[PDB]
DNA sequence: GGAGGCCAAGATCTCAATTTCGTACAAGAAAT
């Protein structure tokens, strides 16, 4: 619905974008809201200085600290910038390519 | 004037990083962005704003700025990609409308793009494309990130030409050891021969921008370093 | 006088003094070689190439340009009156012994054949192609230092520049006639000391195991392969001890590869 | 004397592509990659910078416009300095290397080079590459095939007359003869690319010698094709290139820019969104783009941006926006000082 | 200005994090017509960050009036029960004084 | 009749190979 009426109001006002540029930037919007719900959720782990909260994702989508190129890269922005430490120093329930490379 | 940390930086490699002999220090990345930051081509105030947000050793002459090293991942890896410069001599490029040629018999004497001074030229540079370059250094986390975000510096060479070594997503995260200049003996950036510092022996000097001034007896890493991806986050 | 270019008109382009010229005395820099006249006593060679450049060239440089069918035989049989050219050489490798002043020519079969028997008294020529100049450098031992001119070429002018003298078998210095600007000698860069030991422990693998270690490599310096995925064919095969043995340059992987391949 | 960066976006409005030597191999046309075929390709900003710089040299060329003569006052020495940066008459300012800050007589007097640099001296633009945001933002674009047209269409052969018909019956004939050669002289070659994955190493060297004995013989089949020389009914290999409508983010900057060189830049911009084009395969309209960017300093004394302006480049329209833009432009645009010459 | 010391004179527990949000906070309120975008994460008492500057503005012309816009009763009656017995007090240290407002 | 200006030859060869984003909830009104 969302992305039909967008593109109906961006083709009535002349913009040349096509649907799926549309599509796209509807998705990315709904991506920072995404990113602002998360950082809701983790808001509501800690709520005061003493608070000591352990979160656990269990989503195999939200990006490893090693998995730089992620899709959803910007979804550790959920985790504060002063627990960035902690979430570069965490435990994964089910990592992946956990062994050793030779071609270092 | 300011605080400095140990920081690394680690960025999403856009482009292939063409790397002139010697690795790029991420200090001449920062003398380039200070560069266009505060418009400036002396060298001396460029310097000075450097130092003000980048830790310089004065015991040795450098910047606390490790050279170059590539971060590889389980899925990408360094690779050996050509960065390579044609002249297009377009058909509205050798047109009378741009410049009067040579006339003989109201014939335009045809540019002789083969050979000669006015030939095609086809510059293959040796580029790096792995899938992400890091540096280590002492500085000011706040204004080295403003600096690689919103100013036009690469790393390799010819960045602001043949836009080498275009990066994104810059990430700086904090070191507990300083390894921009000296690690277990290993130098990792340009060292004077006389820090003791063991590497690869060359030709340049040690303070940005590195192809003006005196080129002295250096003692530089490895031109392409290469490390896990996890390892460089582990720090 | 000590620069490369007098090295290798000494040691291989001095064999065409006698039908090089006096030269004129000029007063601006070499422009082949682009080194000041302070070097060249004063004097120069006044030149005009292909493309009507008024060109000055120094007694070494001057060599590359000189027509010398009596001695080097006819490069081109429409062309009789002018003869095989140094500097239009493509194809056409030379090592010069810089100490020694020696130098030997790695020529193609057509190159030898067109040279006639008077050349080969001044110069040793070993017929070789391109792609047999570093089985000579593999097999033959080696004086240093040596100026190792992989391709002449025709572009005589990046060829003067791209000389670079190889002080020791760590870094042979390629020079193909390409412009060896400080972003491209890592191509020009032939690392034989670290290709002859690694092809001295790749004795101790199976030829399918070196076949798989050298695919394997060629594919990650490509980024045909993932790390992971190469890590994994290396360790299966046991071939971690190659591994460590190579550069971690992905083009000097390339070109001690092909060295290997080659031998 | 400030350093204004253009960051921003181009949206594709017909793919873009471009055919690069190391991209591009005998497995397809591939976009530059940075890495192998599942990394994230860009578009390279030299074809991006070759593209403003030409759109530079139009601008130059109109407001010197022509002489009394109608020829273009510039030969071809002042039209390769200016378009390629190359000295071709040996006759160029050769600043000592050692200064950093050369040429402020040249880029005063000629804003061209001082924004594109020639050989010898830097320049002042930096283009960067158009980096896709997203994950399937390309792919294989035009490719199909060259139809013969009188296969298609029978209304066509109510045009020719019988001696011309029996041509195409000889032409179609040499084609189908040709194309079943060149098969199993392909065949035969690939069989030879099996023996080389053998590379039992005894004959290996003979072998890629007579393979390249049967490219000849490739050559010399389709030099036998004496009414044509190629296979008329071709299917054409598909290009790379970046969808319709694709974002790719842009960097571009011109450090310690005076207002000249500034103005002579967005001129360029305006003259280049008359044919928004970049790269190549423009007979299927590709390259046409629209991009906005916004262009920020850096204040002075600080490591702060300022917004200046937006260039919207639009198909409906060039949107300047900012009055420092304008004033930069008409800066450029009255200035009787520019000599683009020797 | 006064707003720190009349704050921890209360007695009342100032952060550092506190002191660079009602700053920026009031003087970004003090461009007239402009608007103030603010990320202030668990910790900076953002209800406090957006009080304290209104009552250093209310120092110059105190008849102006403050909206406070609300989601819902997650984050109202926070404010409720924040602001009475918070803010009254250093606004009794700087005699302001003023009265609250209800318009559910 | 010496200056352009176009055109043909120079012997050799390196190497690399692909199969589908995101799936919701609230709270709260002087109304369009
Ligand atoms: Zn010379």
């Amino acid at each position: 619905m969302k992305a039909e009426s967008l593109y109906g109001y961006l083709k009535e006002r002349g913009y040349s974008r096509t649907f799926e540029a549309v599509n796209r930037n509807i998705y990315l919007e709904n991506l920072r809201k995404v990113i602002r719900k998360a950082k809701q959720s983790v808001g509501r782990g800690i709520r005061s200085e003493n608070d000591t909260v352990r979160i656990i994702i269990l989503d195999p989508r939200f990006p490893e600290p090693t998995d730089l190129s992620s899709k959803h890269r910007s979804l550790e922005h959920i985790i504060p910038v002063r627990f960035r430490r902690e979430y570069r120093s965490c435990e994964i329930l089910s990592p992946a390519y956990f062994e050793e490379d030779i071609q270092c | 004037m300011l605080n400095f940390k140990p920081y690394r930086v680690i960025m999403s490699s856009l482009t292939p990083v063409v790397i002139s002999g010697i690795a790029p220090s991420l200090d001449g990345i920062l003398y380039e962005a200070l560069s266009q930051a505060i418009p400036s081509n002396e060298p001396g105030v460029v310097l000075a704003r450097l130092k003000e947000i980048l830790l310089f050793n004065d015991e040795l002459g450098v910047f606390h700025a490790s050279s170059l090293r590539f971060g590889i991942t389980p899925e990408q890896g360094i690779g050996a990609t050509t960065s390579m410069r044609c002249d297009y001599l377009s058909p509205e490029k050798l047109s009378t409308a741009m410049f009067s040629p040579r006339t003989r018999r109201g014939l335009f004497t045809r540019v002789l793009l083969t050979g000669g001074p006015t030939k095609r030229r086809m510059t293959t540079r040796p580029a790096y494309s792995a899938p992400y370059l890091t540096f280590d250094f002492v500085g000011s986390s706040e204004a080295v990130e403003i600096l690689l975000n919103h100013a036009h510096v690469g790393v390799g060479y010819d960045y602001f030409s043949a836009a080498n070594g275009e990066f994104n997503n810059v990430t700086i995260l904090p070191l507990d050891i300083d390894t921009s200049i000296s690690n277990e003996g290993m130098a990792l950036r340009p060292v004077p021969v006389n820090s003791g510092l063991n590497g690869i022996k060359g030709v340049s000097p040690l303070i940005p921008p590195y192809f003006v001034g005196e080129k002295l007896n250096i003692v530089h890493p490895a031109p392409v370093r290469t490390q896990l991806i996890s390892s460089l986050l582990r720090g | 006088m000590n620069h490369p270019v007098e090295s290798v008109y000494s040691a291989l382009t001095s064999i065409l003094l006698p039908y090089m010229g006096e030269p004129v005395p000029v007063q601006r820099n070499c422009s082949c070689c682009g080194r000041a006249p302070s070097e060249f006593d004063g004097v120069g060679f006044e030149l005009v190439n292909a493309y009507r450049e008024r060109v000055v060239h120094c007694r070494p440089c001057q060599t590359f340009f000189v027509s010398a069918p009596e001695l080097m035989g006819v490069e081109n049989p429409k062309k009789p009156t002018t003869g095989q050219k140094f500097g239009m050489w493509s194809g056409v490798g030379a090592v010069i012994n810089v100490e020694d002043n020696s130098s030997v020519l790695l020529a193609p079969q057509g190159v030898v054949n067109k040279l006639p028997e008077h050349f080969f008294d001044h110069v040793e020529v070993i017929t070789a192609t391109s792609g047999q100049h570093l089985e000579y450098l593999f097999n033959t031992e080696l004086k240093f230092p040596l100026i190792y001119i992989q391709n002449f070429g025709v572009k005589t002018y990046e060829l003067v520049r791209s000389l670079r003298v190889s002080l020791s078998a760590d870094a042979i210095y390629t020079c193909a006639d390409q412009l060896l600007t400080r972003q491209n000698e890592v191509l020009y860069m032939l690392d034989l000391k670290k290709a002859k030991e690694l092809h001295q422990e790749i004795k101790n693998y199976s030829k399918k195991e070196m076949d798989i270690f050298i695919r394997t490599v060629t594919l990650l310096a490509y980024s045909r392969i993932t790390p992971e995925a190469a890590s994994n064919e290396f360790k299966k095969n046991n071939l971690i001890p190659l591994l460590l043995l190579l550069p971690t340059d992905p083009h000097q992987r390339l070109s001690i590869l092909h060295l290997l391949k080659k031998v | 004397m400030r350093t204004l960066n253009f960051n921003g976006k181009i949206s594709t409005l017909e793919p873009l592509t471009v055919t690069v030597k190391n991209a591009v191999s005998t497995s397809g046309h591939r976009l530059p990659r940075n890495g192998g075929f599942n990394a994230a390709p860009y578009f390279p900003g030299t074809s991006i910078r070759g593209t403003l710089r030409h759109a530079a040299h139009k601008v130059i060329v109109d407001r010197v416009g022509l002489n009394a003569d109608g020829k273009s006052p510039f030969d071809l020495a002042e039209h390769f300095m200016l378009a390629q940066g190359v000295d071709i008459n040996g006759e160029a300012e050769t600043f000592a290397p050692g200064e950093i800050n050369a040429g402020a007589e040249l880029r005063s007097k000629n804003p061209l080079i001082s924004l594109f640099g020639r050989w010898g001296l830097s320049g002042k633009v930096g283009i960067g590459n158009a980096i896709p945001d997203g994950d399937n933002q390309w792919g294989m674009f035009g490719g199909g095939a060259r139809s013969i047209m009188f296969q298609r269409d029978e209304s066509l052969m109510e045009f020719l007359e019988t001696d011309q018909v029996d041509r195409l019956e000889r032409l179609l004939e040499e084609q189908a003869e040709a194309s079943v050669d060149i098969s199993q002289i392909k065949t035969e070659q690939d069989a030879l690319k099996k023996a080389m994955k053998s590379a039992d190493k005894d004959t290996k060297a003979e072998l890629q010698i007579k393979v390249r004995e049967l490219d000849e013989k490739i050559q010399a089949r389709k030099d036998q094709k004496q009414e044509s020389r190629e296979s008329i009914r071709r299917p054409i290999d598909p290009y790379e290139a970046f969808i319709t409508g694709a974002e790719l983010s842009h960097r571009m900057s011109i450090k310690n820019a005076t207002d000249e060189e500034a103005g002579l830049f967005i001129s360029a911009l305006i003259r280049f969104a008359a044919e928004p084009r970049f790269g190549g395969h423009a007979n299927h309209n590709c390259g046409l783009v629209e991009a906005h960017w916004t262009v920020t300093t850096w204040k002075p004394g600080e490591l702060v941006p300022v917004t200046l302006g937006e260039i919207v480049i639009t198909p409906n329209g060039v949107e300047i926006t900012g009055d420092e833009l304008f004033a930069m432009v008409k800066a450029f645009n009255e200035n009787q000082s520019f000599d683009f010459t020797a | 200005m006064n707003t720190s010391a009349v704050f921890e004179s209360a007695g009342l527990s100032l952060r550092k994090v506190q002191q660079d949000y009602i700053e920026a906070a009031a003087g970004a309120l003090t461009q007239d017509h402009k608007v103030a975008l603010i990320s202030a994460e668990t910790g900076v008492g953002k209800t406090l960050g957006y009080l304290v500057p209104a009552l250093l503005i209310l120092l110059k012309n105190p008849e102006a009036k403050f909206v406070i816009a609300t989601n819902s009763h997650a984050l109202m009656h926070q404010i409720f029960r924040s602001d009475r017995p918070l803010l009254e007090q250093i606004a009794e240290q700087c005699g302001i004084k003023v009265t609250f407002s209800r318009l559910m």
